[PDB]
RNA sequence: CACAUUGCGCCCGCCGGUAUUCCGGCGGGCAUGCCUGUUCGAGCGUCAUUUCAACCAUCAAGCCCUGGGCUUGUGUUGGGGACCCGCGGCUGCUCGCGGGCCCUGAAAAGCAGUGGCGGGCUCGCUGGCGGGUGCCAGCCGUAAAACCC
């Protein structure tokens, strides 16, 4: 589903910084001597947020990383209020390469061109279907409690320590 | 790990190959080429997993077995009919001086009893031939390039080309020589 | 709008998900010397609203003081000492 | 054989879902001055 | 530092400025020329062209070896390409001004000895067959001698070509060296007993003849035309055999 | 011994039995395969049932293939509980379904001679029908001779 | 003041001096040391040499039997009828 | 660096003494915290990496009543609807091939049927001969051939 994702997304990559400034030479030397709307992924924390709540993201795809999660912890919830399809996507470098940054916490798009229409349709589907349906259950519940054999050893000693006299 | 993608690209690949050569087979001698009897250098590329088995026994005729692999042949017309098969796994054109010179030198093997031997000397030259009257490399070279009566002899003598992958480097006429020059 | 959503959060300190990252972040803070520098805020929204912006110049040092008295209270603030 | 099915099949499972990739004391390197 | 960005770029996805950082990296498999300039660290080590001149003699037995092997890693296609060059280049040299003193023949190979400005400079050229490289040899330390080799001879060429007045680099045949011109695509234009031993003579070479070292030989020493077989290469006086004013030809068949 | 079988749908074209056996023997064995095809031209139908000669194979298999996206079809993997598996339900199994030319065979069935003696008095069928066709040309109010 | 835009085509299409000119004799340092010549080619390494130079036969199987780096010299004398009998030295590169 | 003694380290260069090695002198530099950037790195911190692309004829060949027209270049997802037909079997009902009308996301839950040729496997008889095969990512259409070698 990732590699799905990113084979649509990469075909809506923004501009480098380099082919901003040719296309804008290119335009002035024509002057010298009229353009459809551009389409391109949506990325920025405050600008997905504002799109998510006017209703305008299509799909919206969030980092696992974010150092203070509290910056992305409440984008599923808001996305799922909305009724935004969303996915989480393992790794903010990840999402950092397909908009020419180090780093980005969260991507989306709204519109995509005539030739995409049925790919970014089908690939809302595949998400809603082959990841919210699998996580509808368990993104109520709390996460952890891994306990190894270590762990366990450590929790049984515990146990029999306080079975004769609890120290209070 | 065999991925359900690549099961399913490797089998339109597959119908797409057995199309072709349908087509290729109904309207037999499908390239427009003059009649002539010129030389032609094929060097085997990268392409379809599972070759089909037509293909797959062409291949093996022209030695063309391993990757970065290079023969000569001459385009008679069962030659043209079996190119115009391995299209998709043959990168081909015609050959100048300078290349073939350098092939048979730089990269030069023959075949001694079913042995690859380097072209050292011309002694094994006129030990495998000679009776043809092929004493020396330079005759080698001639028959190969004014394609002869024995352009047979030679082309099998002449081990196929193991050549290199460029460092950053259909019928391309002297456009594989530019290929060569690079690939060598 | 997320800062808008960081202001509320930072409204329930005492809410499961604020409890727990305090929590954490607490031991890990502990494990570092008393003034370090944090290469990012910890609470961007309130960071910002502060007057901190993403420019060079900018930089964040956390410190954490010891609390309590010296009966005798200290006229300054905790805040102030840090 | 169950457990080497199970581990078979395990192993497919997590291919599929994950690819296929995945003295002692310790200096301070030597670097460029 | 600069490999570093091309790896972080390649690694991103963004092509189109990893090709641009590519070409700030002056790689020897596209331009063909050595990788760093060694202009200064040339002059410091021959002040005089005197100096140069005493230690051609390991400088052209290397260019004229790599002129035969295979291309590799270290050496590509394209470097090699310029060992024929500057090598042909040399050796036209030595043709006009009749340099060319002394030649043998050996189990080893064909050794010239040339006489520049009152310098012998001897060099050994292998025989032109498929020469074999087995064992531990490393291409590496090779081509840091070949890096230093062609940016000396280029411009050891340069000062004897102006000396002469003959304008340098000489006019190139890219056509004429794709048929097999090989020495023979080369023009030398000015700037604006040695040569009378084959003078008035003729010869053609026959295929099983070395055409490199024949033509080299006679041309230094007078003679102005030369024919052989087609397979040859183009530039021969005359192709036909059977043409009538050829005096000598030159035979090894039994 | 409890067999599991699997049932798989929304196939991409090229998705066959040798993909399908290739495919899910890496996850384990199996047993037997049927591909659902027409009779009238040899297609696929976009779903195929598969036999895992091990139960516990079946449903780690259908678990992770069950939505995956593949050349554009988001597939199925259903495990059918043992109870309403049909008895007949692998019958072409592991057999090629070859492809059946019938408009050749029956048109040219149609060029091939034959004594028409049983024709002509088909002809006379055909007269039958052509006079009921006139009974149906009664309220059109047309007239047709022979 | 900028360079107007060319189309990459165009951009491709677009895209030797004396190195001693000032020249003056120098002292040569002592430190130095220069590598010596190799010694010139004698009348052994001939293609065609003079008979008396050639080898015994029992001299020359006992040459490839000894094994190399232990030998006086790294080749044999060796006469061949004409030079396309001449083959290739097996020890160039190295 | 050193209570600072005009003493002693480390790096780059120079000068004078028989000097490539020795001596002495001279010039330029070597404190800490922190910031911005550079380059060199560390981490059982996290991630990606067995590539779902394009690739028929963007025109060719042959013709005719000489300039327009003609012929050949076989290339289609599946399913459903008391709808209207043509033609073949079926005693008949009905079933097949092909149409016209309508619906559906690249949609889906047994309903497997038409005779062979060559190859593989397997079984019998004397490498050969004679039978079977829900095996052929090989062909054909009911014989058979081709492929194959």
């Amino acid at each position: 589903l990732a590699a799905q994702a990113f084979k649509l997304l990469n075909k809506y990559r923004p501009e480098t910084k380099q082919e901003k400034k040719e296309r804008l030479l290119r335009e002035a030397t024509a002057i010298k001597e009229v353009s459809k709307k551009p389409y391109t992924v949506k990325y920025g924390l405050n600008h997905v947020v504002g799109l998510i709540e006017n209703k305008k993201a299509s799909l919206v795809l969030i980092a696992n990383d974010v150092d203070p999660i509290e910056l992305v912890v409440f984008l599923p919830a808001l996305c799922r209020k909305m009724g935004i399809p969303y996915a989480i996507i393992k790794g903010k470098a990840r999402l950092g390469t397909l908009v020419h940054k180090k780093t980005a916490a969260v991507v989306a798009i709204t519109e995509v061109r005539s030739e995409d229409k049925n790919e970014l349709a089908k690939l809302i589907s595949a998400v809603k279907e082959g990841y919210l349906e699998k996580v509808e259950d368990t993104r109520k519940r709390w996460g952890g409690g891994i306990m190894g054999f270590k762990a366990q050893k450590r929790e049984e000693k515990r146990k029999k320590s306080l079975e004769t006299a609890i120290k209070v | 790990f065999k991925r359900a993608e690549k099961y399913v690209k490797e089998y339109r690949e597959q119908e797409r190959e057995k199309i072709r050569l349908a087509r290729i087979a109904k309207q037999q001698g499908s390239f427009h080429i003059p009649a002539e009897a010129k030389l032609v250098f094929v060097i085997r590329i990268k392409g379809i997993n599972k070759i089909p088995p037509k293909p797959r026994k062409i291949l093996q005729l022209l030695r063309l077995r391993q990757i970065n692999n290079g023969v000569f042949v001459k385009v008679t017309k069962a030659t043209a009919e079996m190119i115009k098969i391995v299209e998709p796994w043959v990168a081909y054109g015609y050959p100048n001086l300078k290349s073939v010179r350098e092939l048979i030198y730089k990269r030069g093997y023959g075949k001694v009893n079913g042995q690859r031997i380097p072209l050292t000397d011309n002694a094994i030259i006129e030990e495998n031939l000679g009776k043809y009257g092929i004493i020396c490399i330079e005759d080698l070279i001639h028959e190969i390039f004014t394609v002869g009566p024995n352009f047979k002899q030679a082309a099998n003598f002449l081990w196929p080309f193991k050549l290199s992958n460029p460092n950053g480097g259909g019928n391309r006429e002297e456009h594989i020589n530019a290929l060569i020059r690079a690939m060598n | 709008g997320a800062l808008k959503y960081l202001e509320e959060l930072s409204k329930k300190k005492q809410s499961d998900v604020v409890r727990f990252l305090l929590r954490v972040r607490c031991w890990e803070y502990r494990q570092l010397n008393v003034i370090h520098r944090a290469s990012r805020p910890s609470r961007p929204d309130k960071a910002r609203r502060l007057g901190y912006k993403a420019k060079q110049g900018y930089v964040i040092y956390r410190v954490r003081v010891r609390r309590g008295g010296r009966q005798l209270k200290y006229q300054r603030s905790l805040r102030a000492t840090a | 054989s169950k457990a080497a099915k199970g581990a078979q099949a395990k192993k497919a499972a997590q291919a599929a879902l994950k690819g296929v990739h995945s003295s002692t004391t310790f200096h301070r390197p030597k670097t460029l001055v | 530092a600069l490999e570093k960005k091309i790896s972080r770029a390649l690694g991103r996805g963004d092509v189109s400025n990893a090709a641009r950082l590519e070409r700030n990296a002056n790689l020897p498999e596209k331009t063909g020329k050595p990788r760093y300039t060694l202009n200064h660290i040339i002059r410091e080590r021959y002040p005089t062209f005197q100096d140069a001149l005493r230690d051609l003699d390991d400088c052209l037995s290397m260019l004229f070896l790599f002129a035969n092997l295979p291309s590799t890693t270290a050496v590509p296609a394209k470097m090699i390409a310029r060992c024929e060059r500057l090598c042909h280049e040399f050796q036209h040299y030595l043709i006009v001004t009749h340099s060319l003193r002394k030649s043998f023949l050996s189990i080893k190979g064909i050794y010239y000895q040339a006489n520049i400005q009152g310098e012998d400079i001897l060099w050994l050229v292998p025989y032109k067959f498929n020469q074999r490289i087995v064992g531990d040899v490393d291409f590496r330390i090779m081509g840091t001698f070949v890096e230093f080799y062609m940016t000396l001879l280029g411009f050891v060429n340069y000062r004897l070509y102006t000396s002469i007045g003959l304008k340098y680099p000489p006019k190139f045949d890219q056509v004429k060296d794709d048929q097999g011109a090989e020495l023979a695509a080369f023009s030398l234009e000015g700037l604006n007993d040695p040569s009378q031993l084959f003078a008035n003579f003729t010869f053609f070479l026959s295929r099983e003849t070395p055409r490199q070292p024949l033509e080299f030989i006679l041309r230094a020493f007078g003679c102005k035309r030369i024919g052989w077989d087609a397979v040859l290469g183009e530039g021969a006086f005359t192709t036909d055999e059977s043409d009538p004013r050829i005096t000598h030809q030159i035979i090894d068949r039994p | 011994s409890q067999p599991g079988v699997m049932y798989i749908a929304r196939l991409p074209h090229g998705f066959y039995e040798h993909e399908l056996r290739g495919y899910f023997s890496q996850f384990g064995e199996i047993t037997r395969l049927r591909v659902v095809r027409n009779k009238k031209t040899g297609a696929s139908r976009h779903r195929a049932f598969i036999e895992f000669a091990d139960a516990e194979v079946a449903d780690i298999a259908a678990r992770t293939m069950d939505k995956y996206l593949l050349f554009g079809h988001i597939l199925t993997c259903k495990i059918v509980p043992p109870a309403q598996v049909h008895p007949d339900l692998f019958k072409g199994a592991n057999r090629r379904f070859k492809v059946v030319p019938w408009n050749k065979m029956a048109g040219r069935q149609l060029e091939r001679p034959l004594s028409e003696s049983q024709w002509q008095v088909k002809v006379a069928k055909e007269e039958q029908r052509r006079a009921a066709r006139a009974e149906k040309l009664k309220e059109m109010g047309y007239e047709f001779e022979a | 003041r900028i360079l107007p835009y060319k189309p990459p085509e165009e951009r491709e299409r677009e895209e030797f001096y004396d190195l001693w000119q000032n020249e003056e004799p120098q002292p040569p340092n002592p430190m130095h040391i220069p590598a010596p010549k190799l010694p010139p080619p004698g009348y052994d390494l001939s293609y065609n040499p003079p008979p008396e130079y050639l080898p015994t036969k029992e001299e020359r199987e006992e040459w490839e039997k000894m094994d190399p780096e232990d030998r006086e010299k790294d080749y044999l004398p060796t006469k061949y009828d004409s030079l396309r009998k001449v083959p290739a030295w097996g020890n160039f590169v190295k």
